[PDB]
């Protein structure tokens, strides 16, 4: 009960580590939006090692893991493996987030926008006025 | 065509910002 | 020419520990090395996404993989030099070694269980099969 906050702690705190070494940095302060420092960095390095050493894998998750498994290699593939889960995830919805966006913005811009720049001296005016 | 160029182009991209945080 | 065969050493060293890395075993100079190793674990582990094969990607066959190495880096240097780069350098190195020996080790093994395999059949699966099959080989032995 008590002991399981300190799991969720580093729960989080690899999530977050993992997610931010790929580049989503703001997963630090995702949550917010709504020694255990030994313990941490130990397991940090320790997944690192294990991305290291392995390329790929190629609630039903829960089926997953239970075929991973039981010792601290097998929980630190444990920990690996959900950060790479996050990640993979996080990409997939942003790709498709973002080029819907960026497309819905390209298709406007195009659409409606551009003979009104092109008639009032361009991107260079533009840049001319800043 | 130019995959080299291409993915040479990509690995500076990644440089520059590992270098930028040193 | 000191200073050349000490580039040489870091080269061998970093493609080295990147091999046994993946699992393939078999001031001072050390602190370089360990340094310039570091730098290329976190450079893989910020970006190696991004890429799924670069043999693959660079459409390497035999007669051009020099040429895309040499195109590859110097796209790299394009503009300049930092150190970000030369980290880059060796990781690209790296990634071309472990991706080549990989498949080079597929290739090896896809061979000589063909020889294997070939003469199995033509000589000696005729033999099995008169001594009660594979099945009184597990017999003998266990």
């Amino acid at each position: 009960s008590h002991m399981s906050q300190s799991n969720r702690e580093l729960v989080v705190d690899f999530l977050s580590y993992k997610l931010s070494q790929k580049g989503y940095s703001w997963s630090q302060f995702s949550d917010v939006e709504e020694p255990m420092a030994a313990v941490k960095q130990a397991l940090r390095e320790a997944g690192d090692e294990f991305e290291l050493r392995y390329r790929r894998a190629f609630q039903s998750f829960e089926q997953v893991v239970n075929e991973l498994f039981v010792n601290w290699g097998r929980i630190v593939a444990f920990f690996s493996f959900g950060g790479a889960l996050c990640v993979e995830s996080v990409d997939k919805e942003m790709q498709v987030l973002v080029s819907r966006i960026a497309a819905w913005m390209a298709t406007y811009l195009n659409d409606h926008l551009e003979p009104w720049i092109q008639e009032n001296g361009g991107w260079d005016t533009f840049v001319e006025l800043y | 065509e130019q995959w080299a160029r291409e993915i040479g182009a990509q690995l500076r991209r990644m440089a520059d910002d590992l270098n930028a945080q040193y």
